[PDB]
């Protein structure tokens, strides 16, 4: 501006939300036909208000979002990869059959999903089943993924997203057969699932779509194992020796009884599967996806930080009606904390009814025994995993200090004037930015002197091999410790001798 | 009733950064903020009023205060600041001092300067009750080119954190 | 720190405009309260009374050819009437006074040098007189009773209208005087002192007297009267049936013609915007229990008076009571807003799924005894409150 | 008369350490404890009264209290204690805070830290009049192990020594 | 990922001796016919979990 009057001149950056883009979270799942996104292509996502439109009406994936968007306002920058529905795939439906005649008035509240696809109507004497139905059908939001029609007081609930992600709405929870203080008296519900699930898509194109595109946490919104499987190749493909690592992280789901997830699991210590029961409310990818995006929402600047605990690890944006059995009785609780499962549990104790929210044991991933079969716990917490990507690359970052520098090898006497350096100089210098980090990447040591070496390929390969400039360090580390483990033992003493 | 809460406060427009887009002059591109007009269905254009904070946050920026007083003294029109301050019962000034440095040699002193200022100024965020933690983190010397990234802590329309040392601020309804 | 740099960090002194080089900066910052110590007795209290005035202290130094003029110079402004603006190095900007100067100046022991060492008070500015604060917490009833006396001995005047309406006329007027009546009996109930004792058989010696209501200033004093020992009657809530019963009793309006009829509007007037009024002092003396019924009530209020106003304006009936009825109306509307926001800090707290009243209770204030609060705004089973609960600010 | 010596005053049930059995998981052996029930010649079952003093110190050492003030805040209903406690008239808190402990490195600073802990929870014992010099030992470093043995003094009955510095517990009835 | 120079490579790897085999033992037992190691042949053993099959 020529106008002004000063001189110290102001420029605004074009657009905000600086502060992440360095948090990428990858949201994977379906879509219908309504949205106007690309299939198999990532694509960012800026804000809420125009996913309907994008990723189709009350699909998977235009539904997960919602709950990354709902988990954590900001701090996020969040990157969708739809995917088509399969070829050959069927929707899943279930049906709902209401009973009349309505003898007096009172209202109708139905839960399905969550609680954002809750209904709630009224109903007056009289009214008979068809209209029941009618109105309920009318009432239902369209935004739950199951598109509902009436007939005769039949609702037919068919799955907008064709596959088995349709099978896991089995806990419907009514308001009809009680003495609830509104109740049309002389209406009964009946549940069904007329027809199920059927194929899920197989992408395996990882490489393709997102190559040198480094993330931080994937999300994935299907159940299909194979699926996981590809997903869990890609993230470990990413932590690789040969290329320049990307390092990033996924979370999926397994629902079903203590047997079968059980055997879902696998040594996969680059996923965090989250056990969920076979009678769980809940649609499993909202949930999923709200404890995704809390890790990868909350724990951008603090990698140490343990996602579980009733205020680090509590997912707001999932509520739940409590239960009368609860679910994973302790013995299955205890069953999946050893195999390397995430278990989330209801935090309040609210009584039958009476809305809750569910929150995270154990932020683990699925990781229980190393490459040559040594039972392990370096990996076991996920934060540990995080903490090994930030200390490579602080390390990394540490000693850009050596490129192009002067070495002094064989003679290790460096003359008066030179800005070389030798590869014991190095190694103090190494050792002290180590035990300088005791307290944020590592832990206190064991033995720093024979932890940390420092060799030169001079002196690894054979003889006549090595290059000039090439060398090795090799670092043993543990992430900082956390707790004790003490044991009291109590005693008391009724004589006194002073 | 139980579907009460819904504070029925408000939120009147709010200025937005590139609300009137960039203007490139060779040197990089500015983002010339003003006023959002969202259209509708049918006609009926409407300005916005999203991101309040922020946008209170540019008109403590872009707005010169008052200039402190000099031996030889200003043109009557050009001391800076607002009449409107005449009338407010908080007893504070409207606007930012940044483009008042008194300019020397070692800019790494200007920077510090404009440290102090910028953070002095917007303080008043925090005192008026619309944010908790502001804090810039200014830094660099470059010839004359300065980096001075913002943060603006806010919080949420629900009490959901119980045990706090400080306190609920004034205006967490603008959602901060 | 290593590279620390001191006159990039530290701001440099002035004050008053004169600026000078310091060598040290203090500061006396405090909180003043009592002590108590009870006797025979192992507990103490303690009592916070306020805050203790801040005080700067520092020491210039003038080491320069000339530092006689400056030291000279720097008297002469530090003697300036009245306090000024001080740069405080490590304070950044204050308002202080200089207290004490001492001025240290040797020859045949350090000639060039010269040292002050100054005193300063924070010095905030007052407002001369008794520094009187506003009111903003309560309604005052007395101009817009005074508009309408004014707007109702205008257009009252059972001696200026046909004589075939002028008893019409006045029995609506001890009609009017009747209902008022009615709401008294029925909202004293059990007081019985011999002041309703008196005042029962006033209304009775009013009412059957029949020359009472043929004079303007007679009526209007019974009205006024009588609306005032209404409101003395009861506190809050209890007026308000009763009130509002008022409010329906003159929401008519007068068939006769000309002057007759607007005799009769101008008796429905007053009652209807004494009896707002008087509601709108009955709401403001109890607290709200939740924004949303605070603002209600004032909508009611609020709705009441600008159908008054309009009223008013009809056909240019009366410009000045519809000006004043808008005035009060910005001031209900001032007091009965902030009421609703603001008497108690009404904040909408979010629990994890619903929970006892009792631990909700003690969670947010950390005291059990509370929960009979929490009863009063939020719905709910006393064993299942929530999962978001209305409470106070803490 | 004469029968008098024998206080009228009876104790209330007794959390029991290995009352409900211990629990291998491969680290060690815990203790779970709980409530134990004591059965009769014919049916009739009741829960046992006895270690009184070692009941409160398990009430007290496995029972969290309230979380200091932070600015994150807590979650409602994860800050600890027992609302309880808003009706005693002692002015004291219910619980223990040795789960709370600022982890850091060094494990000998973690180590005074439990102890610290431990120490001022279990004094607790000796303000209600149950104990009279409770004290731990807690000692070891190892890589987590911890040892920590805790004596809880006692008394008998019937006052059998004359001329002590103190005063005689104000509860000596549960024996301690 | 800030890596791409090539001047530093990074090859995060939890199972990676550093101090050369060391201290080699021997030890000598009977095994069952459920075992997959060949009878009569000194082999290397490096876990505890491989053990049993």
């Amino acid at each position: 501006d020529a106008l002004s009057d000063g001189f110290v001149r102001l420029c605004i950056d074009p657009s905000l939300n600086f502060f992440g883009e360095g948090c990428k979270i990858l949201v994977e799942g379906q879509m219908t036909d309504d949205g106007s996104a690309t299939p198999d292509a990532v694509t960012c996502v800026t804000s809420e208000l125009d996913i309907i439109e994008r990723f189709g009406q009350g699909s998977v994936l235009t539904e997960s979002l919602r709950k990354v968007f709902c988990t954590c306002k900001s701090g996020v920058s969040v990157y969708a990869l739809p995917r088509e529905d399969a070829a050959a795939g069927v929707k899943a439906v279930y049906t709902l059959t209401i009973a009349g005649p309505a003898t007096t008035d009172g209202r109708v509240q139905l839960y399905m999903g969550e609680a954002e696809y809750a209904v709630d109507i009224g109903v007056d004497a009289g009214d008979t089943a068809t209209d029941i139905a009618a109105a309920i059908v009318a009432a239902i939001s369209p935004d739950f993924p199951y598109a509902a029609t009436a007939a005769a007081g039949v609702i037919t609930l068919t799955a907008r997203n064709a596959g088995t992600i349709g099978n896991h709405l089995s806990v419907i929870y009514t308001n009809l057969g009680s003495c609830t203080s509104v109740t049309p008296e002389g209406v009964t519900v009946t549940f069904a699932q007329t027809t199920a699930g059927s194929v899920n898509p197989t992408p395996n194109d990882y490489a393709t779509v997102v190559n040198e595109c480094c993330f931080a946490v994937y999300v994935l919104s299907s159940d299909d194992t194979d699926w996981q499987e590809n997903l869990r190749d890609w993230i470990r493909s990413a932590w690789d020796c040969s290329k320049p690592q990307c390092f990033g992280h996924g979370y999926v789901f397994n629902k079903g009884t203590l047997g079968q997830v059980l055997a879902d699991g696998d040594n996969s210590a680059e996923l965090s599967r989250l056990a969920l029961p076979t009678t769980y409310p809940v649609l499993p990818y909202l949930t999923n996806a709200a404890y995704g995006a809390l890790s990868a929402c909350s724990t951008c600047n603090n990698p140490e930080l343990n996602i579980q605990g009733q205020t680090f690890g509590l997912l707001s944006c999932i509520n739940m009606p409590e239960s009368c059995t609860p679910g994973w009785t302790f013995g299955e609780v205890t069953q999946l904390q050893a195999n390397g499962f995430v278990v989330s549990g209801p935090s309040t104790t609210s009584g039958q009814g009476n809305y809750t929210s569910p929150y995270i044991y154990n932020d683990v991933t699925n990781y229980l025994r190393d490459e040559k079969n040594r039972p392990n716990a370096t990996f076991r917490d996920a934060s540990s995993r995080r903490l090994a990507a930030a200390t490579g690359v602080a390390l990394a970052e540490f000693l850009q200090q050596f490129n192009g520098l002067a070495v002094f090898t064989k003679n290790t006497n460096i003359r008066t004037g030179i800005i070389g350096t030798n590869p014991r100089l190095m190694l103090g210098k190494i050792r002290k930015w180590a035990q300088d980090n005791v307290g944020t990447l590592f832990s206190e040591f064991d033995n720093i002197n024979e932890d940390i070496q420092l060799l030169t390929d001079f002196e690894v390969q054979p003889k006549c091999v090595g290059q000039p400039g090439i060398f090795h360090l090799n670092m043993r580390y543990r992430p900082p410790v956390r707790g004790a483990r003490i044991n009291v033992n109590m005693a008391p003493a009724l004589f006194d001798n002073c | 009733c139980t579907v009460d809460v819904a504070d029925r406060r408000k939120r009147f427009w709010t200025t937005q950064i590139a609300a009137c887009g960039t203007s490139s002059d060779d040197c990089g591109d500015c983002a010339r903020p003003g006023l959002q007009l969202m259209c509708n269905g049918q006609g009926q254009v409407t300005v916005s009023t999203d991101n309040y904070a922020v946008g209170l946050a540019l008109n403590i920026l872009l707005t010169d205060a008052s200039k402190a007083d000099t031996g030889c003294g200003w043109t009557p029109g050009n001391r800076g600041g607002f009449w409107g301050d005449s009338f407010r019962s908080d007893n504070l000034r409207s606007g930012s001092k940044i483009r008042q440095v008194p300019t020397r040699t070692s800019m790494r002193e200007t920077v510090s300067l404009i440290r102090a200022y910028a953070l002095d100024d917007l303080k008043k965020l925090v005192t008026y009750g619309v944010a908790k933690s502001v804090d810039v983190d200014l830094t660099y010397r470059g010839s004359n080119k300065i980096d001075m990234t913002v943060i603006i802590q806010g919080v949420d329309g629900n009490e959901s954190r119980v045990g706090l040392t400080g306190e609920r601020i004034s205006n967490a309804w603008v959602w901060s | 720190g290593p590279c620390y740099n001191p006159d990039a960090e530290y701001l440099p002194a002035s004050f008053k405009g004169f600026s000078f080089d310091a060598d040290s900066s203090d500061s006396d910052h405090g909180r003043n309260g009592a002590e108590a110590e009870f006797v025979f007795g192992e507990r103490t209290g303690y009592a916070d009374l306020g805050i203790k005035i801040k005080s700067y202290q520092l020491r210039a130094r003038f080491q320069t050819n000339d530092h006689i003029a400056q030291t000279n110079a720097f008297i002469a402004v530090l003697e300036s009437p009245g306090p000024g603006l001080l740069v405080h190095p490590t304070r950044g900007t204050v308002f202080a006074a200089c207290r004490s100067a001492r001025v240290t100046d040797s020859k045949v022991d350090a000639a060039g040098v010269t040292y002050v060492e100054l005193d300063f008070v924070e010095a905030n500015s007052v407002l001369s007189g008794f520094g009187l604060v506003g009111n903003l917490v309560a309604l005052a009833l007395a101009p817009i009773i005074t508009a309408t006396e004014g707007s109702f001995k205008r257009h009252f005047s059972p001696d200026n209208i046909r004589y075939y309406n002028t008893e019409a006329v006045v029995s609506t007027m001890a009609q009017a005087v009747t209902q008022v009546q009615n709401a008294y009996l029925a909202i004293s109930g059990n007081d019985t002192s011999q002041d309703k004792w008196t005042t029962v058989r006033d209304f009775r010696n009013v009412l059957i007297d029949e020359f009472t209501f043929y004079s303007p200033a007679n009526a209007w004093n019974v009205l006024r009267n009588g609306f005032a020992i209404l409101d003395a009657a009861a506190t809050g809530s209890d007026k308000f049936n009763v009130l509002r019963n008022l409010i329906n009793w003159s929401s008519t309006h007068s068939d006769l013609d000309g002057e007759s009829g607007d005799a009769e509007n101008a008796i429905f007037t007053a009652v209807r915007v004494l009896s707002a009024a008087y509601l709108a002092k009955a709401y403001t003396e109890t607290a709200a229990t939740t924004v949303n019924e605070g603002l209600t009530q004032y909508d009611l209020i609020a709705a009441v008076l600008e159908q008054e106003a309009q009223i008013a304006k009809d056909d240019c009936h009366d410009n000045e009571f519809f000006l004043q009825i808008r005035a009060f109306a910005v001031d209900v509307a001032r007091v009965m807003v902030n009421r609703a926001y603001n008497s108690p800090s009404l904040i909408v707290y979010a629990f994890p799924g619903t929970v006892h009243g009792l631990v909700a209770a003690w969670e947010i204030f950390g005291d059990a005894k509370r929960s009979r609060d929490l009863e009063a705004r939020n719905n709910g089973s006393p064993w299942a409150v929530g999962p978001k609960i209305i409470s106070e600010r803490v």
